[PDB]
């Protein structure tokens, strides 16, 4: 029992890391989706 | 009797700490699900946008 609760917190740590792994990617498109859009805005911001 | 709070103890600390773990986890979670949101949504707008420039 102990070690199957023990397993069970190795995976969520390993579960966390993941996440934080893939959270951080999700922040550079997200920055990098949004200052293309800026541009992209800025075109038709002419009139 | 001394030796069965000693054992008690120790599970409610425990398992507040597995509660502390899944909880960040599902918090991170949700916050990555949030960001996929705000990505595809970019996306879209971005090709919403390009899309309106090449029909010209
Ligand atoms: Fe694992
Ligand atoms: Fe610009
Ligand atoms: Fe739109």
């Amino acid at each position: 029992s102990r070690d199957k609760a023990k397993m069970r917190n190795l995976e969520t740590q390993h579960k966390v890391l993941e996440l934080t792994a893939e959270n951080e990617r999700l922040q550079k498109k997200v920055e990098q989706l949004s200052r293309e859009l800026s541009t992209l805005r800025n075109l038709f911001k002419q009139l | 009797e001394q030796n069965k709070t000693a054992a008690t103890r120790y599970r409610q600390k425990k398992r507040a700490e597995q509660e502390a773990l899944t909880g960040e986890c599902k918090e991170l979670e949700k916050k990555n699900e949030a960001l996929k949101e705000r990505a595809d949504s970019l996306a879209k707008e971005i090709q919403y946008l390009k899309d309106l420039i090449e029909e010209v």
